[PDB]
RNA sequence: GUGGUAAAGGAUGUGGCGCCGCGAAGACAGCCAGGAGGUUGGCUUAGAAGCAGCCAUCCUUUAAAGAGUGCGUAAUAGCUC
RNA sequence: AUCAACGGAUAAAAGUUACCCCGGGGAUAACAGGCUGAUCUCCCCCGAGCGUCCACAGCGGCGGGGAGGUUUGGCACCUCGAUGUCGGCUCGUCGCAUCCUGGGGCUGAAGAAGGUCCCAAGGGUUGGGCUGUUCGCCCAUUAAAGCGGCACGCGAGCUGG
RNA sequence: CGCGGGGUGGAGCAGCCUGGUAGCUCGUCGGGCUCAUAACCCGAAGGUCGUCGGUUCAAAUCCGGCCCCCGCAACCA
């Protein structure tokens, strides 16, 4: 769930499913990357001809792979783990990403749009 | 601007200051900070 | 309007210089020519980028080995510190270019 | 710089009393139980002397430059036998007349003089005409 | 809280000391009205005809006689002194 | 007779040791201590001449005074019957002349932005990139990402390049 | 911060260290060989000897410290 650098799954924009991260976004001290939080963060692997090529970028959680808690302490695990893509500071480079309903993710609600984007199967 | 030093009557006409036996000047003008203390 | 230009240890710089008119010439002077500092340096020789507008210049814009042979010695310190100073006359000279232009412009 | 075609190279030392006088002029200045001056600093009177007489009000200087100083090379230590040079300085010790005529007039010395007198390593004091003297 | 390891230079610190402004036909103020009456620039005149960058070296009043210290630009005002 | 390393051991004479030994001694270093404070680190002082009207917002040329004692050393009496001498993690802690948060001053301050100057340690004050490195460059930064103390904190707790 | 090496006619060094005196080379001015140029034939020309302040009846010189260029030096700490 939580990672400075690692391997996580990117799903997203880039031209191959992944990207190695950087690290946590606010807090100075905080290790913990925890769900619902931008992140710092690089693809490594290839891509179609595409567009977000190689370098460096800032954007968000999907998942965790480890442990959630609800307020009402719904709960969902997963083993894997996506997380969202952002360009400037908020808004969502690719229009595209098959995803599931979910529970954490719009919770943030800095980004409401995205809930529409990512709602099916798999 | 609590100067260290010097402090030689520049708001022109100015007055020698007394007080916590700390000892300035004042006159017209804030911008004459004259406090060597 | 004259022509005001600059200097920059090499010549002719990046494309500056216009008509410093109305002592324009040292007006923009500590401004433009302060150029920061061409955010990149390149080595540590430190050249002095002048402005050479049309003077008479106006503007005004390295290895740490030598403490290892610590506690003593100003003697050869001034040894090992004579090696890399020699290096200087001989950098600056050879090592051409030494032009990083294509900044920022500011 | 003010000195030349050295007999030697390389005083001594000592620094105890001596005696200078009178003024020359009705305007000048003179100071305590000085430690020796260097030339630039002296020299440096009359060049922060020149910029506020009139910017122009002309000035008899004053004592000439004299003994030599040295760290010998640099820092190393001690093995030179005494040599090498640099600066020169002032035999100053009863405090020595300063020169300052100049008929620039008033203040714009006094002052200046502060600023001489604010200037240079000593305690000093301020003198003009006082009470003559006599020579064959 | 000076004794209590520091210079420079500041310092209407304070003390007493000698040297010089008492003008009781009475002052420096602090005050209050005046705070000049022909006291207005030939060189900027973009205005200075003190009160930006350019002279002050003779009379009228005597209330005093600011050649003008002041804040600043359309001169100027308008408040100090 | 230069026996002139000139009161001369011979009449005729080199080095090298990190393969060394063995004696003795703090009557000579290295790290360290301390010493004074040279150079450094910092703070004032004068005020040029600047910076739309400006000497003293901003600065500071030419200068001076210092203080302070971490680097440079000079020193060299503690000592050679044992002062184990680099960084690193551990856990600290004083100190502030502050680096982010206090509270002001001041603006060449519409204000926010800032700059600058006082007064104050409660805290707090990152992860990596790569080399023996502190240091330094850099990458994202994030309220911010400070020095320096204390035998260059820290071998009877190590690391060990 | 020492040393030891020396600074010379346009350039090149000879020549000096052994006090009263600089020479050898091209290139060089003008001149011969030529359709033109090279070749090749000739002439003449021209030197505070890095400074300096001194010894010296006199100093390129002897001698000294300042000025550039060469090389040796710069330990285990």
């Amino acid at each position: 769930m939580i990672q400075p650098q690692t391997y996580l799954e990117v799903a997203d924009n880039t031209g191959a499913r992944k990207i190695m991260c950087i690290r946590v976004l606010k807090g100075s001290n905080a290790k913990y990357a925890t769900v619902g939080d931008v992140i710092v963060a690089s693809v490594k692997e290839a891509i179609p001809r595409g567009a977000v090529k190689e370098g460096d970028v800032v954007k968000a959680v999907v998942v965790r792979t480890k442990k959630e808690v609800k307020r009402p302490d719904g709960s969902a695990i997963r083993f894997d783990d996506n997380a969202a893509v952002i360009i400037n500071n908020q808004l969502e480079p690719r229009g595209t990403r098959v995803f599931g309903p979910v529970a954490r993710e719009l919770r943030e609600k800095g980004f409401m749009k995205i809930v529409s984007l990512a709602p099916e199967v798999l | 601007m609590k100067v260290r030093a010097s402090v030689k009557r520049i708001c022109d006409k100015c007055k020698v200051i007394r007080r916590h036996g700390r000892v300035y000047v004042i006159c017209e003008n804030p911008k004459h900070k004259q406090r060597q203390g | 309007l004259v022509k005001v230009n600059v200097l920059v240890h090499g010549e002719v710089v990046d494309a500056l210089t216009f008509i410093a008119h109305r002592e324009k010439a040292y007006t923009m002077a500590r401004a433009i020519v302060d150029k920061l500092a061409e955010v990149i340096p390149r080595q540590l020789f430190e050249v002095p980028i002048q402005a050479a507008i049309g003077g008479k210049i106006i503007a005004r814009a390295r290895k740490d080995v030598l403490a290892k042979c610590y506690g003593g010695d100003v003697t050869r310190k001034k040894k090992l510190l004579e090696k890399q100073k020699e290096g200087k006359k001989r950098l600056k000279a050879i090592g051409k270019v030494e032009v990083p232009q294509e900044a920022f412009l500011a | 710089r003010m000195k030349y075609r050295k007999q030697q190279r390389g005083r001594l030392k000592g620094a105890t009393k001596g005696g200078d006088y009178v003024a020359f002029g009705d305007y000048g200045l003179v100071a305590l139980e000085p430690a020796w001056i260097t030339a630039q600093q002296i020299e440096a009177a009359r060049v922060a002397m020149v910029r506020h007489f009139r910017r122009g009000g002309k000035i008899f200087i004053r004592i000439f430059p004299d003994k030599p100083y040295t760290k010998k090379p640099l820092e190393v230590r001690m093995g030179k036998g005494k040599g090498n040079v640099e600066g020169y300085v002032a035999v100053v010790k009863p405090g020595r007349v300063m020169f300052e005529v100049a008929g620039v007039t008033e203040e714009q010395a006094m002052e200046a003089l502060r600023i001489a007198g604010h200037k240079l390593p000593i305690k000093t004091k301020i003198v003009r005409r006082d009470a003559y003297d006599e020579a064959q």
